[PDB]
RNA sequence: CAGAUACCGUCGUAGUUCCGACCAUAAACGAUGCCGACCGGCGAUGCGGCGGCGUUAUUCCCAUGACCCGCCGGGCAGCUUCCGGGAAACCAAAGUCUUUGGGUUCCGGGGGGAGUAUGGUUGCAAAGCUGAAACUUAAAGGAAUUUGGCGAAGGGCACCACC
RNA sequence: AGGUCUCGUAGACCGUGCACCAUGAGCACGAAUCCU
């Protein structure tokens, strides 16, 4: 069939890695890049890199792509992981707890709290599933 | 051959000679 | 012949900042540059090749055959060690059986027989070592006795510097690299051994890594 | 970028055997093999017979 | 780690421990953690006694500031739940972090170019990164744990018990780590609030991801 | 050598058990030894159904099920592929095969 | 160790376990030393000294080093007594 | 051992006898069967006297004629 | 049955020193037990033992340390005499620099040096070093 | 089928079933004697006992049966383990064994001849128990890994294979 | 008053043993270390 070789999908995943404001969805423009820029000693092989180049952008701008990592979707992640909220999502204004780790905190250092309440048990246990 | 005809065959042989000793009386 | 340190530890020998191997052994350090041990043991540290057993897998036309040699090495005073390796050819599994021998040296401690007058010379205790089948039992023996041995444990017992034992074997001693191997677990664990010699707490000091970790972030990264 | 030495003929023995000394890259299929190594098979004159000689 | 006065938990801590959840455990128990116990409530869930979780939690704080260079202190984490906590963490204290797929032979092979030498090792879970324990134990190397009521206690030093299933518990064990670490080696006041933003080490899926920025800007 | 931590069998308290037969063949085989294979059949299988179905007396008719239990010996078992040999890390697996439907 | 004279003759002293007092080898590679830091008594900070604790690899291997760590860290005054 | 008891001798002393007596070469040497039908009769050398020259032949690997006589 | 309570009590010590613990628990007790355990203790192997009384046979607690290598007992009680005490340490002991036979004497439950210095032999017990 | 007194199919005698009298043999095998002590964890299972929220034998109480959660003791077994052992397969005993000794019975000294000959003994008989030697041989064996072939299995390929 | 309530239709386990198939005398195998 169509498989691509290890020369194809690396020299694609270098140049993709290290150039993208050149590169686009057109095959003949950036075949023509793949001439310019990377030294192909023959032309089956520039044409093979270039048409998994524009398969590959045509995955990236969909979504991201694991073997890969370029400028414009890194920061975004980052971005994305130094967000702050508003409320600190732990000093909530009610926090239910149980009876039994309420006396254990009646023993460790407190006797009462200002922002706990007890609540009722099971009537029954049953907390495994049937195995025998 | 295995070791239960071969058992089988000795004790054949054995009554054999047991009846030959027992008629050379 | 340039020595390029790719672990910290050959970067602070070559470096000149500690004084022996004696602290790497006492904090159990692991040595991976056999060459360190040429940089500390010079002109005293010999090697003789033991066994050359040559070993076969059969394929799919013929058996092809590899090498297996043994070596011992180790100064006459102190250390000594033992190392396999198997290829090709000859040279290069004698090469690899020196460097891995060169790697894996373990020190020794002599004791005394009876009155304890000048330097020692026999083995401190009833040490035993166990590989295989081969059971190898390193008994004291008095002075100007002899290591008294098959010939394998005798040149290994004068190359690790006991002079006076007595031996008793048990099992497939024909298979050289069982003996060899049975032999040098009988002697790697004479340290190994509490007696009431050392029955005192020990100090702990401090590790050569967070006491030169300042010319460590000085000169890598 | 390599080398590969090989040694043929009868060598310490009756019977004839082969000792080849590779290390490095070496190729052998394509038409770059052409114009990238250099082969040259030549003979020694041995007291018991002929010895051939294939580096590259 | 605790004698003193200084040392413990007055208000918030005890409150961000109840938020969070750290003090309910899993259903089933490993023998090497009836210590860490105080009694078995309804359902089969295993109640962590709080005041043993600080001890431990300084004793590791203790343990990390012990060493002089910050570099040598390693933190791995290969789930899902601990990969931002992890990097912040690394942040913060000036660690080295290995954040998903630690792969074998970092520890002993030293042509490989992930080739690191730790003096001390902080992971998140023995049951799931049973392979950097074993990569410790081949060299001469402590490591620090925060345990589970039944993960495999075994080639760890410091077990802090702890709720390693939620997002919000690994995040918060993770931010009193390193606020206790920081507090320790004196960059960081003891009096003044650094309660800054403990959210920054909780882990959210990504359709939470994308409710977030329709709900947001 | 020993293959199995058991002894291809059950038997762990017994000593001796009460044999039955093979279903193809007629071999006295034990019970605790024999592979067994409780399949549950309907009558109909996959496209007479609707023929009974269209063509019946009483509407809204279920269609009745054959249950029998089959009693196979090793060879046997092997022979009509209802076991297989495996690997020897696979070998200590007790689980039933896995079922989509 | 000494003789007649009583002059020092072993090439180290080798280092014993805290926990089990049992000598940790040359070759055990899975023997720690584990260092804890001590803090000031009122502002509470590094003051600088150390505290050194040796776990031999057979504990380890066992698995029941922490216990003997908060063993000795209560035995030396680190953990508080209650805990 | 495995009778090990203080005043357990004649039990040890009977099972290795019967035990050495259970072997093939030191009952070879402690039954006159084995000495009445070796030739020698227990000697080292003998004498005899030369019948006819035979010719025996080899094993399976090597093959040649062994020259043998009969006396 | 139970035959001898000084080997079990012996090995139960060798095993639960081998695993690294720190307090035992000797099922039966006995004169010679405690004698054998004292013989120890003043030799500085093992630390206080506590004797936990009742009305049928005690139970003795050892605090272990980290000093012990075996402990073994001679079965049955072989008599040996000031001659014969020389193979016993010879085949039995490490070396000749520590290490003790401990061996039943009508001076009383003591150790092969003193009965050397004290001139005076018996039946064996055992060893420990 | 070359032969088929074998595999297969149709008949079928002693036997298979019960009573009464006999022989004491099996891969009668966990191919692992019996008693006693110690040395890891886990979830289940059968029996007996103890304790506890709750559901049910229809709505309240008690004892009981049936469930749920734990604990104790004995038993058939299971999963994992750098405790430890072994030549290894493996074993929580086949561990606590050169750092060699808890008590005790039976039993083996390379393979074949050979469970053979003779003697004794037991049985109506078939046969059981005890049990050699002459001679001959340098091997016969146990555990595990890659190419070996399967009229072994599971996936793919070839007009030098087929349709 | 509205008129087929909704989401996709592996909607494959009809079949079980399967005829005859024996034998290859072997000559023919070597067992490895250091470089000025
Ligand atoms: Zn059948």
């Amino acid at each position: 069939g169509r498989v691509r070789t290890k020369t194809v999908k690396k020299a694609a995943r270098v140049i993709i890695e290290k150039y993208y404001t050149r590169l686009g969805n057109d095959f003949h423009t950036n075949k023509r890049v793949c001439e310019e820029i990377a030294i192909i000693p023959s032309k089956k092989l520039r044409n093979k890199i270039a048409g998994y180049v524009t398969h590959l952008m045509k995955r990236i701008q969909r979504g991201p792509v694991r073997g890969i990592s370029i400028k414009l979707q890194e920061e975004e992640r980052e971005r994305r992981d130094n967000y702050v909220p508003e409320v600190s999502a732990l000093d909530q204004e009610i926090i239910e707890v149980d009876p039994d780790t309420k006396e254990m905190l009646k023993l460790l250092d407190f006797g009462s709290l200002s922002n706990l309440q007890v609540t009722q048990p099971t009537v029954g246990m049953n907390f495994k599933t049937p195995r025998g | 051959m295995r070791a239960k005809w071969r058992k089988k065959r000795m004790r054949r042989l054995k009554r054999k000679r047991r009846k030959m000793r027992q008629r050379s009386k | 012949k340039e020595w390029l340190p790719v672990t910290k530890l050959g970067r602070l020998v070559k470096d000149m900042k500690i004084k022996s191997l004696e602290e790497i052994y006492l904090f159990s350090l692991p040595i991976k540059e056999s060459e360190i041990i040429d940089f500390f043991l010079g002109a005293s540290l010999k090697d003789e090749v033991l066994k050359i057993m040559p070993v076969q897998k059969q394929t799919r036309a013929g058996q092809r055959t590899r090498f297996k040699a043994f070596v011992a090495i180790g100064d006459y005073n102190g250390h000594v060690g033992l190392g396999v390796k198997c290829s090709k050819e000859v040279a290069t599994a004698i090469r690899g059986a020196i460097i891995l021998a060169k790697l894996s040296i373990v020190p020794v401690r002599r004791g005394y027989w009876g009155n304890k007058i000048g330097k020692p010379h026999t083995v401190p205790c009833k040490v035993t070592g166990r590989c295989g089948s081969v059971l190898v039992r390193l008994i004291p023996a008095p002075r100007g006795t002899g290591i008294v041995s098959a010939p394998v444990p005798k040149k290994l017992l004068m190359m690790a510097g006991i002079d006076d034992c007595y031996t008793s074997a048990r099992g497939c001693t024909a298979t050289l690299g069982n003996f060899a191997k049975a032999t040098f677990d009988a002697i790697s664990k004479t340290y190994s051994y509490l007696t009431p010699d050392l029955w005192k707490e020990t100090v702990f000091t401090k590790s050569p890594y967070q006491e030169f970790t300042d010319h460590l972030v000085k000169t890598h990264t | 970028k390599g080398c590969e030495v090989v040694v043929s003929g009868k060598l310490r023995g009756q019977r004839a055997k082969s000792m080849k000394f590779v290390d490095g890259l070496m190729i052998h299929s394509g038409d770059p093999v052409n114009y990238y190594v250099d082969t040259a098979v030549r003979h020694v004159l041995l007291r018991q017979g002929v010895l051939g000689i294939k580096v590259k | 780690s605790g004698a003193l006065d200084v040392l413990q938990m007055k208000e918030e801590d005890v409150l961000k421990f109840l938020a969070a959840g750290t003090h309910l455990g899993g259903t089933n128990l490993d023998f090497q953690m009836e210590q860490y116990i105080y009694k078995r409530k309804s359902d089969g869930i295993y109640i962590i006694n709080l005041k043993r979780t600080w001890e431990k939690l300084l004793l590791a704080a203790r343990a990390i500031v012990a060493i002089e260079n910050p570099a040598d202190v390693s933190v791995i984490s290969s789930r899902n739940t601990g990969q931002r906590a992890v990097l912040k963490f690394a942040a913060a204290t000036g660690a080295t972090p290995i954040a998903g797929r630690f792969t074998p032979g970092t520890f002993t092979n030293q042509i490989q170019t992930a080739f690191r030498e730790p003096r001390l090792l902080v992971v998140t879970d023995p049951r799931a990164d049973h392979q950097p324990l074993t990569e410790a134990s081949y060299v001469n190397l402590p490591t620090i744990a925060l345990c589970n009521t039944d993960s495999p206690l075994r080639y760890v030093d410091i077990a802090i018990p702890c709720n390693n299933k939620g997002a919000h518990s690994v995040g918060l064990m993770w931010w009193m780590l390193a606020r206790e670490v920081l507090r320790m080696r004196g960059t960081i006041s003891r009096e003044h609030p650094w309660e800054v933003m403990p959210d920054l080490y909780f882990y959210r899926d990504p359709e939470e991801i994308e409710k977030e920025e329709q709900a947001a800007a | 050598t020993k293959k199995r931590r058991n002894n291809g069998r059950a038997k762990k308290g017994r000593g001796h058990v009460q044999p039955i037969r093979c279903t193809n063949c007629a071999r006295c085989v034990p019970k605790d030894k024999a592979i067994k294979k409780f399949v549950i059949r309907n009558i109909v299988e996959a496209a007479a159904v609707r023929d009974i179905s269209e063509a019946s007396v009483f509407d809204a008719y279920v269609l009745p099920k054959l249950y029998v239990k089959l009693h196979y010996c090793v060879s046997c078992a092997i022979h009509s592929k209802v076991v297989r040999n495996r690997s020897r890390e696979a070998r200590k697996d007790r689980t039933p095969p896995p079922r989509f439907r | 160790m000494q003789n007649d004279a009583g002059e020092f003759v072993d090439l180290y002293v080798p280092r014993k376990c805290s926990a089990s007092n049992r000598i940790i080898g040359a070759k055990d590679h899975a023997s720690i030393q584990m260092n804890v830091a001590e803090v000031d008594k009122v502002t509470g900070r590094f003051n600088g000294q150390f505290k050194t604790y040796a776990i031999c690899g057979a504990i380890r291997r066992m698995g029941e080093s922490d216990d003997s760590i908060l063993r000795l860290a209560k035995a030396d005054g680190i953990v508080s007594k209650n805990f | 051992g495995k009778c090990r008891g203080l005043r357990t001798a004649r039990k040890l002393r009977s099972h290795r006898r019967d035990q050495k007596w259970h072997d093939k070469q030191y009952k070879k040497a402690h039954l006159g069967t084995a000495l009445k039908a070796n030739p020698f009769g227990g000697a080292s050398h003998a004498k005899g006297i030369v019948l006819e020259k035979v010719g025996v032949e080899a094993k399976q690997p090597n093959s040649a004629i062994r020259k043998c006589v009969r006396v | 049955v139970r035959m001898n309570v000084l080997a079990d009590a012996l090995k139960s010590i060798n095993n639960a020193e081998k695993r690294g613990k720190r307090q035992v628990l000797i099922r039966p007790c006995s004169k010679v037990i405690v004698r054998f355990l004292t013989v120890m203790m003043k030799h500085g192997y093992i630390g206080e033992f506590e004797i936990i009384d009742d009305h049928r046979a005690g139970k003795i607690v050892v605090n272990l340390t980290g000093r012990l290598n075996k402990c073994g007992v001679i079965s049955p009680r072989f008599d040996v005499q000031l001659k014969d005490l020389e193979k016993w340490q010879n085949n039995l002991l490490p070396s000749r620099q520590f290490g003790f036979i401990v061996l039943t004497t009508s001076a009383g439950i003591m150790d092969h040096e003193e009965a050397r210095r004290k001139h005076t032999g018996g039946k064996i017990l055992g060893f420990f070093f």
